[PDB]
């Protein structure tokens, strides 16, 4: 042989982006939290598109016996159990056959999270338990909504640079497709007073403190820094400083000029 | 220079398309050439002009169970408002009752997935004179800000004269800033789309390694038996290439198949030049690969007008068309 399968195309529902909160208690988010983080569409997201979703994810608890999922009906919805134990089977003709179990743990479903895929088993509860779902729509939105808000506009930002004025629209959208983040901790060092300029900076929250050694800038949310670096490679100008928990973009020049150029040839534009 | 009449000759067709052009009763469904949903790729014998053609059949209530209607007015104003040498040519469009329907000109050579099976693996010359014709397109494609999105061997016809012809539009879809609709087909997809982030060109792009990496391999790059499994290989990027590959080969994969934006060829200051002046494609006559004036490395075997030898068979099922009018209001635009 079945080499000879054709390969079917898969497809979500859409949205373009152009509230619902369930409760769970402070040691129930945790445990979730940390059977999610190596599941694929996971392992990723940032802590709050992480916590929009756990948010989302809703209770579902079973009586003993209770089919939890059937197999072949449906699956928009993926699961992680909270509480209880389960049993497998799966009818492959034909012969019916428990395969395997659930302790108190594991999750199950999580391609339905990417396209409708029809359970392959029926999960039976063998007692009381109960379990946290999420469909696939509420969740393909909460991730698009977000990055949709959290690309554009960080906007205001990369064109609010003197530097790159000059771009046209598409060549800016190229730059935000891959803008880095990094979290700084109060205090944590960002740029050096004398290392090689490689980057520019722009303060997401927090604010950072420039300094020659006397303090002569401070950024706060919205503004840019190490901005020569997109001209000159010339070693650093100054240091930068986090004070209290600031959250910067990172641009690595290298990666900008592959994409667009040198960043004075767009100067020189108009 | 020639090109920029392309955009305009297009953007005329696209905002004013033609929209209801024939009905069933004019051509005698033959045999099945391929099953969808719904679904079923026909055969066809036109009554008049005795000109064959192949004619996609669309049950609108599926489609509209689906939450599909986009996709597919997309597929059509798109696909009648475009004209390329290596793009299926649409004939007439019209609607009914139960069914929407696409008549293209057929394309007889069958698909080059059909072949690849059969024969176990293209030549990297062979492979490369598809791939031309695959970068033309896409750039052609993107030209006007459109990307195909559905990239497959499964997708791709080859023609009497050994050449290919590009197939399913039902995910093009013309972006301007970048959309964010999660398909395609789990083996071609790139990783921006699986997860999420928004996209446009580059993930045709990435396609195309995916592409050329199953030709000249005889399988994808990234694979196993569960999906997921698939995906996560994919996000990666981390991809084995066959003992057989010509060092030039396994550097392009390397810039097609790049996770990191900032690195994928194509989309890059260059665009698609990094491409076309790759080393790979150094023997490629881009110029004459346009026009055909290059010859094709296999011939699909044709007997005579309407032969169907190369099509797998599928078990036949009678077209009914409701005595109601279904989801009119729904595919008006059509
Ligand atoms: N113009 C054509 N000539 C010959 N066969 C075609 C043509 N268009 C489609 N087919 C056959 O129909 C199959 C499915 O068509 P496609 O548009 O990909 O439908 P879907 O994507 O809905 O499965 C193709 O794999 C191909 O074998
Ligand atoms: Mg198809
Ligand atoms: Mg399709």
């Amino acid at each position: 042989i079945n080499r000879f399968t054709r390969r079917a195309s898969v497809c979500a529902e859409a949205y373009n982006p152009d509230r619902i909160i369930h409760p769970k208690t402070d040691d129930q988010r945790n445990r979730l939290q940390e059977a999610c983080k190596d599941i694929l569409l996971f392992k990723n997201l940032d802590p709050e598109q992480m916590s929009q979703v756990l948010d989302a994810m809703f209770e579902k608890l079973v009586k003993e016996g209770e089919h939890v999922i059937d197999q072949g009906d449906d699956g928009d919805n993926f699961y992680v159990i909270d509480r209880g134990t389960f049993d497998i089977y799966v009818k492959c003709d034909g012969v019916g056959r428990c395969v395997g179990n659930y302790d108190n743990r594991g999750s199950f479903g999580e391609l339905a999270l990417m396209y409708n895929t029809p359970k392959a088993a029926t999960i039976t509860a063998t007692s009381p338990g109960a379990l946290w779902g999420l469909d696939r729509v509420t969740f393909r939105r909460i991730i698009v909504k977000n990055n949709a808000k959290k690309r554009k506009m960080y906007e205001s930002f990369i064109e609010s640079l003197p530097f790159l004025k000059s771009l046209e629209v598409s060549e800016r959208l190229k730059v935000v497709d891959v803008i880095g983040t990094k979290v700084y901790n109060d205090g944590e060092q960002i740029i050096a007073q004398g290392d090689l300029a490689d980057s520019f900076f722009i303060v997401e929250s927090g604010e950072v403190k420039i300094t020659m050694k006397v303090e002569i800038a401070r950024c706060f949310r919205g503004q840019y820094f190490g901005e020569l670096a997109l001209v000159t490679n010339k070693p650093r100008a100054a240091s930068a400083h986090a004070i209290g928990t600031v959250k910067c973009l990172a641009m690595d020049v290298q990666a900008f000029e592959r994409l667009l150029g040198p960043c004075m040839e767009i100067m020189k534009r108009n | 220079e020639f090109l920029a009449k392309a955009k305009e000759d297009f953007l005329k067709k696209w905002e004013t398309p033609s929209q209801n052009t024939a009905q069933l009763d004019q051509f005698d469904r033959i045999k099945t050439l391929g099953t969808g949903s719904f679904g079923r790729v026909m055969l066809v014998k036109h009554k008049e002009s005795g000109n064959h053609y192949a004619m996609k059949i669309l049950d609108k209530q599926k489609v509209v169970k689906l939450k599909q209607i986009e996709h597919t007015l997309n597929e059509k104003r798109i696909l009648q408002a475009v004209n390329f040498p290596f793009l299926v040519k649409l004939e007439f469009s019209f609607k009914d009752n139960s069914n929407l329907y696409m008549v293209m000109e057929y394309v007889a050579g069958g698909e080059m997935f059909s072949h690849l099976r059969r024969i176990g693996r293209f030549s990297e010359p062979h492979a490369r004179f598809y791939a031309a014709q695959i970068v033309l397109t896409f750039e052609y494609l993107h030209s006007l800000d459109l990307i195909y999105r559905d990239l497959k061997p499964e997708n791709l016809l080859i023609d009497q004269q050994g050449y290919i012809q590009v197939t399913d539009f039902g995910f093009a879809k013309r972006v301007k800033g970048r959309t964010w609709t999660l398909c395609g087909t789990p083996e071609y997809l790139a990783p921006e789309i699986i997860l999420s982030k928004g996209y446009n060109k580059a993930v045709d792009w990435w396609a195309l390694g995916v592409l050329i990496y199953e030709m000249a391999a005889g399988y994808p790059p990234f694979f196993a038996d569960q999906p997921i499994q698939i995906y996560e290989k994919i996000v990666s990027g981390k991809v084995r290439f066959p003992s057989h590959f010509s060092s030039d080969l396994k550097d392009l994969l390397r810039n097609l198949l790049q996770v990191d934006l900032t690195k994928r060829f194509g989309n890059l200051k260059n665009g698609v030049n990094d491409i076309k002046n790759h080393k790979w494609f150094a023997t490629t006559d881009w110029i004459a690969i346009y026009q055909r004036k290059v010859e094709a490395p296999f011939i699909p075997k044709f007997k005579g007008p309407g032969d169907t030898s190369n099509f797998d068979d599928y078990e036949e099922e009678e077209i009914r068309v409701s005595i109601n009018e279904k989801c009119g209001k729904e595919f008006t635009e059509f």
